[PDB]
C-alpha cells in the first residue's frame, strides 16, 4: 500500500498539496488533495519527467512519457503516463482535487516518484486542439506551481 | 443549457461573427470552444479560450490567424470571428465546454461560403 505526497510550490500564490495512495501493486492510484491561489475554472495537471527544481518547474522536462506517446485526457488509450486532465477552481480559487488513475504508478516503469506534479495556467485539451502544441502538452499553458512526489509511508 | 446564433450564406472572402450563449455553471468552468462539423463527419474543435482574465485563446491549423475567439465572463457568452472565409469553412458550428466531459449539443448554427 504505497503512498506518495507532493508540496505545489510557484513564484506566485498558487500551492498546493496533493496526496497518493496504491493500494495493490500496478493497480490504480488515488489522487487527492487542494490547491489554492488559482484562476476559476479548468487547470491543467500533469506529471513531469523529472524531479529537478534548479530552474523551477521549468527544469521538470516535458510530461512523463516513457511509452513515446502523444499528448490525451487520461480516459484516451493514447496519452502520456503523467497526462492527469483538468483539476477544477471554484469562484475561490480552491481546486478540491479527488483523481482516480490507473496508467501512473509507485512503482514499475510507470513510476512517478521522484519526479515532479505540476499544475498549468490555462485548460488542458485533452489533445483534441488541432494543433501541433495540442499533441505534446495540451496547450496547458505556463507552469503556475510545482513539486517533487515524495514517498510518504 | 448553449445557444448558437450568428451563422448564415457568405461570399468567399467575406466574415462573420457567431455568439452563443451558455449557462453560467458551464461557462464558470472558463475552457469553452467552438467545433465545427460536416455532415456525416465528428464535431472537430476549431477554437478554445480559457485561463483567467479575459481568456486565452488557441486555435488549430485550418483557422489560425483568419478566426479569433473571445468572451464575455458578465454575459457569460463566447464568440467567434471568423475573417477570410473559405468554401472549406462550411459546417455547422457548435460550442460547448471542453478538456472535460462534453455538455449536450445545442442546436449549433449552419455556416456556408458560396458566392
Ligand atoms: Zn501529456
Amino acid at each position: 500500500a504505497t503512498k506518495a505526497v507532493c508540496v505545489l510550490k510557484g513564484d506566485g500564490p498558487v500551492q498546493g498539496i496533493i496526496n497518493f495512495e496504491q493500494k495493490e501493486s500496478n493497480g490504480p492510484v488515488k489522487v487527492w488533495g487542494s490547491i489554492k491561489g488559482l484562476t476559476e475554472g479548468l487547470h491543467g495537471f500533469h506529471v513531469h519527467e523529472f524531479g529537478d527544481n534548479t530552474a523551477g518547474c521549468t527544469s521538470a522536462g516535458p510530461h512523463f512519457n516513457p511509452l513515446s506517446r502523444k499528448h490525451g485526457g487520461p480516459k484516451d488509450e493514447e496519452r502520456h503516463v503523467g497526462d492527469l486532465g483538468n483539476v477544477t477552481a471554484d469562484k475561490d480559487g480552491v481546486a478540491d482535487v479527488s483523481i482516480e488513475d490507473s496508467v501512473i504508478s509507485l512503482s514499475g516503469d510507470h513510476c512517478i516518484i521522484g519526479r515532479t506534479l505540476v499544475v498549468h495556467e490555462k485548460a488542458d485539451d485533452l489533445g483534441k486542439g488541432g494543433n501541433e502544441e495540442s499533441t505534446k502538452t495540451g496547450n496547458a499553458g505556463s507552469r503556475l506551481a510545482c513539486g517533487v512526489i515524495g514517498i510518504a509511508q | 443549457q448553449l445557444q448558437e446564433s450568428g451563422g448564415g450564406l457568405v461570399q468567399p472572402g467575406g466574415s462573420l461573427r457567431l455568439s452563443c450563449r451558455a449557462s453560467e455553471t458551464l461557462f464558470s468552468l472558463y475552457a469553452m470552444g467552438w467545433y465545427r462539423q460536416a455532415p456525416g463527419k465528428q464535431p472537430e474543435l476549431i477554437a478554445t479560450i480559457s485561463g483567467g482574465g479575459e481568456g486565452t485563446g488557441n486555435y488549430a491549423d485550418p483557422v489560425k490567424g483568419r478566426f479569433t475567439i473571445s468572451r464575455n465572463n458578465a454575459d457569460n457568452m463566447v464568440f467567434l470571428q471568423m475573417n477570410n472565409l473559405k468554401p472549406e469553412d462550411t459546417a455547422v458550428y457548435y460550442c460547448n465546454v471542453y478538456g472535460t466531459n462534453l455538455a449536450p449539443w445545442g442546436q449549433g448554427t449552419q455556416v456556408t461560403v458560396s458566392s
